[PDB]
């Protein structure tokens, strides 16, 4: 099957600079055609730019916006693709995406990686427990969870028991704090027995900051 | 640059109906040596890339299911989903490859599940000790798997409606049982916190009058 794997992203002052990589298999990595297409958080599909294989002179072409700014390359032994993104800007700030499909029907694509282009600074969050209790339990079922306070930039993974927990969790979209800082919340539901038996414990990853919580989540 | 514009900006469609979403774009991609329209259709899942549907304006990619088909010509285009599925909730993009460098997306649609009113099950969050000691408290009111999304929660300190020291975020729809979650929180000095009965108070389509879920401090 085809897998294009991005890394790269992360949190780049205006004017600075970053390089995306993309590691391909499952093609012939020579013979194929990539573009950079980008999405804002929470906007559409921006195409980025071209590359040619060898074969027809690989050329590379970009969009007006990003034009004399990035430079699009290919590592044929590696089979890697590259994206240099030069005197960045805000509106830089964006998911961006190698893809292949020639013809330009872009028919695979990469999972993506974050670049946020911002002067302030990185933060990692506070995590406090969202304790089950009377008031947070119907049914036989209860709530419980992580409030994940105070971070930037996006993004923060949350875990449950170390990632053995998924069915019933909920990780809520982050709000912006008039503090220029994020916070969320990540809740699951479970039965209610389970609260006599099993230790709940969320697992926060900060990237960014190289910050990790792990937090037990008891009743009270 | 060929722009394209997609109708409407959402839909919302019961299990099982028909759900149909348009594209136009400001010149034709019909190529007259072949017949071919170079046209489009990506469907994109939250936290995934988009996904190729549809190419040639009509042709199903290999493994897409029968139940998504194109039609259209020249300036105009659609997609229906014969039958639409409660996995099927996405953001729609089509997209021109007839006039190369850009290539063009359109801006989206969103396709929503229009179910049965669902009222939310209401829990509510004290602030933990731990963040009690560093000056501040967050209380969390907590509206799991409710539809339709619009809801209004209000909070009260000692019965004393709350205004501008709260923050909300609402799930995308859930797609196995179509529903949303959400989750409000309330910010205060650990000082103003610790001088007052907290509520949240939920209005709702699906309540036949407002909920309100409430602790005291006294006894958490």
């Amino acid at each position: 099957e085809v897998q294009l794997v991005e890394s790269g992203g992360g949190l780049v002052k205006p004017g600075g600079s970053l390089r995306l990589s993309c590691a391909a298999s499952g093609f012939t990595f020579s013979n194929a055609w990539f573009n950079w297409v980008r999405q804002a958080p929470g906007k559409g599909l921006e195409w980025v730019g071209r590359i040619k294989t060898n074969t027809d002179g690989g050329t590379t072409d970009y969009a007006a916006p990003v034009k004399g700014r990035f430079t699009i390359s290919r590592d044929d032994s590696k089979n890697t693709l590259y994206l240099q993104m030069n005197s960045l800007k805000t509106e830089d700030t964006a998911v961006y995406y190698c893809t292949t499909g020639h013809i330009t029907i872009l028919d695979y694509w990469g999972q993506g990686t974050l670049v946020t282009v911002s002067s302030a600074s990185t933060k990692g969050p506070s995590v406090f427990p969202l304790a089950p209790s009377s008031k947070s339990t119907s049914g036989g079922t209860a709530a419980l969870g992580c409030l994940v306070k105070d971070y930037f930039p996006e993004p923060v993974t949350v875990s449950w028991n170390s990632g053995a927990l998924t069915s019933g969790v909920h990780t809520f979209p982050a709000v912006l704090q008039s503090s220029g800082l994020y916070s969320l919340s990540s809740v699951v539901t479970v039965p209610s027995s389970s609260l006599g038996t099993q230790t709940y414990i969320c697992n926060v990853n900060h990237k960014p900051s190289n910050t990790k919580v792990d937090k037990k989540v008891e009743p009270k | 640059d060929i722009v394209m514009t997609q109708s409407p900006d959402s839909l919302a469609v019961s299990l099982g109906e028909r759900a149909t979403i348009n594209c136009k774009s400001s010149q034709s991609v019909l190529y007259s040596s072949n017949n071919k329209n170079y046209l489009a259709w990506y469907q994109q899942k939250p936290g995934q890339p988009p996904k190729l549907l549809i190419y040639w304006a009509s042709t199903r990619e290999s493994g897409v299911p029968d139940r998504f088909s194109g039609s259209g010509s020249g300036t105009d285009f659609t997609l229906t989903i014969s039958s639409l599925q409660a996995e099927d909730v996405a953001v729609y993009y089509c997209q021109q490859y007839y006039r190369t460098p850009p290539l063009t997306f359109g801006g989206g649609t969103k396709v929503e599940i229009k179910r049965t009113v669902a009222a939310p099950s209401v829990f509510i969050f004290p602030p933990s000790d731990e963040q009690l000691k560093s000056g501040t408290a967050s209380v969390v009111c907590l509206l799991n798997n409710f539809y339709p999304r619009e809801a209004k929660v209000q909070w009260k300190v000692d019965n004393a409606l709350q205004s501008g020291n709260s923050q909300e975020s609402v799930t995308e729809q859930d797609s196995k049982d179509s529903t949303y979650s959400l989750s409000s929180t309330l910010t205060l000095s650990k000082a103003d916190y610790e001088k007052h009965v907290y509520a949240c108070e939920v209005t709702h389509q699906g309540l036949s009058s407002p909920v309100t879920k409430s602790f005291n401090r006294g006894e958490c």
